[PDB]
RNA sequence: UCUGGUCAGCAUGGCCCUUACGGCCUGGGCGACACACGUGCUACAAUGCCCACUACAAAGCGAUGCCACCCGGCAACGGGGAGC
RNA sequence: CGCGGGGUGGAGCAGCCUGGUAGCUCGUCGGGCUCAUAACCCGAAGGUCGUCGGUUCAAAUCCGGCCCCCGCAACCA
RNA sequence: AAUGUAG
């Protein structure tokens, strides 16, 4: 959830991007 | 004070004193002995007293070897009581001593100090004593 | 340690990281708006004297 | 279905089953399924004896893996008993090694609360 | 009203330090940890969780700045580079 | 000396005639309630069973030995 | 359903 840094919502809540949240 | 750590039995019969010493009759350790000239029970308090005097004399000096050990219990009924009603309570302990037993022994000392020390001790003992050397006490081959 | 501080903040020697902000009226270092250059007290006190152009009491 | 030593998944979709290995998570899983070319929606229940060997080939050979992976990290924590780095301690006192607030939490590295206290204030 | 808070934002009566209670710097500390309390965040799951596709906001903010868009990289980010 | 009783968490008492589970009340600690302190509520901690042996597979318990504390008896003369 | 140190 809102802290699983390996996820959609994990990056969202943190406000950063990576593999698990592709930058555009 | 000076007693066994355990005994098989707490009280024991008085018995007797046939002559001789059986053993413990020759020197073996130190270079001067105090020997018994009469049988007796010697009490721990006497042994100790003598021993202390020995040391006190050649204060903290040589070595001492106490060759009798009070294993025998010494009973005594309460004061003022009449006869019967079992054996008495144990008051102390004795060492059975018989003529020619080498009770003490000393090492690392002058003959003068030794001679004297022992004499002194002989006084604390309730029997007659003699001083000894290291003669034909060498039971070897 | 006030005065010597406000004077050390003036000059920009040594490693640009250290070039921190410092209130202009007040000796202040914490809670200074880069825009005004002023402490949050400093600010609010001037505001009230009109001495800040176009700067008004908000109300929405 | 005993790929890694004491480890055996079954009757679950293989994709996450492989998670049930120390040294294997969602990543090293998917990575291996394309390379073995097997549908992960399929269960450990059902597959060729060839599929099985094909999978254990790729995995056990590539990386490691319970046992000597587990045994490896330990020797690294062990080596921080050199002359004794900062990360060496914290391992020595079982405290957070990664720069944190001990004053409050840390309970994950510290076994539940040893309340133990007897502090005083005014009687008279 | 609370001899409420603030002399440590600043001001200020007095007291006190004036090769130091001033001043310069390196390094540390303020981040310590057997514990306890406050304000909080994330959860314990199926009215859920995950992955692919697709919509509808407002209020702000931006030049030794926000970065379109291309390219390297799993990605953080790093090269190029249009507009402001 | 002569008999008989006791010794267990910090206090006061169970458990021992009927070996295998140390229980209870108060108190202590941590958290609640109060502006605060009692009272009350929640949850914990704490005993080498005076002591050394013996029996038993196993001893607070059964068996002795020493160390303490309390109770009775000491009459006919 | 007790209590609240001196000035």
């Amino acid at each position: 959830g809102k802290g699983d840094r390996r996820t959609r919502r994990g990056k969202i809540w943190r406000g950063t991007y990576g593999k698990y949240r592709p930058r555009k | 004070m000076l007693m066994p750590r355990r005994m098989k039995y707490r009280k024991q019969q008085r018995g007797r004193l046939k002559g001789a010493t059986k053993g413990g009759d020759y020197v073996a350790f130190g270079d001067y002995g105090l020997v018994a000239l009469e049988p007796a029970w010697i009490t721990a308090q006497q042994i100790e007293a003598a021993r202390v005097a020995m040391v006190r004399h050649f204060r903290r000096g040589g070595k001492i070897f106490i060759r009798i050990f009070p294993d025998k219990p010494y009973t005594k009924k309460p004061l003022e009581v009449r006869m019967g009603k079992g054996k008495g309570n144990v008051e102390g302990y004795v060492a059975v001593v018989k003529p020619g037993r080498v009770m003490f022994e000393v090492a690392g000392v002058t003959e003068e100090q030794a001679m004297e020390a022992l004499r002194i001790a002989g006084h604390k003992l309730p029997i007659k004593t003699k001083i000894v050397r290291r003669d034909a006490y060498d039971e070897a081959q | 340690a006030r005065k010597a501080l406000i004077e050390k903040a003036k000059r920009t020697p040594k490693f640009k990281v250290r070039a921190y902000t410092r209130c202009v009226r007040c000796g202040r270092a914490r809670s200074v708006y880069r825009f005004f250059g002023l402490c949050r007290i400093c600010l609010r006190e001037l505001a009230h004297k009109g001495q800040l152009p176009g700067v008004r009491k908000a109300s929405w | 279905a005993r790929i890694a030593g004491v480890e055996i998944p079954r009757n679950k979709r293989v994709d996450v089953a492989l998670t049930y290995i120390y040294g294997i998570g969602k990543a090293r899983a998917k990575e291996a399924l394309e390379k073995t070319g097997i549908n992960p929606a399929t269960r450990v229940k059902d597959l060729t004896e060839a599929e099985v060997v094909r999978l254990r080939e790729y995995v056990e050979n590539t990386w490691k893996l319970e046992g000597e992976l587990r045994a490896e990290v330990a020797a690294n924590i062990k080596r921080l008993m050199d002359i004794g780095c900062y990360r060496g301690l914290r391992h020595r006192r079982g405290l957070p090694v990664r720069g944190q607030r001990t004053r409050t939490n840390a309970r994950t590295r510290k076994g539940p609360r040893k309340t133990v206290a007897g502090k005083k204030k005014a009687p008279r």
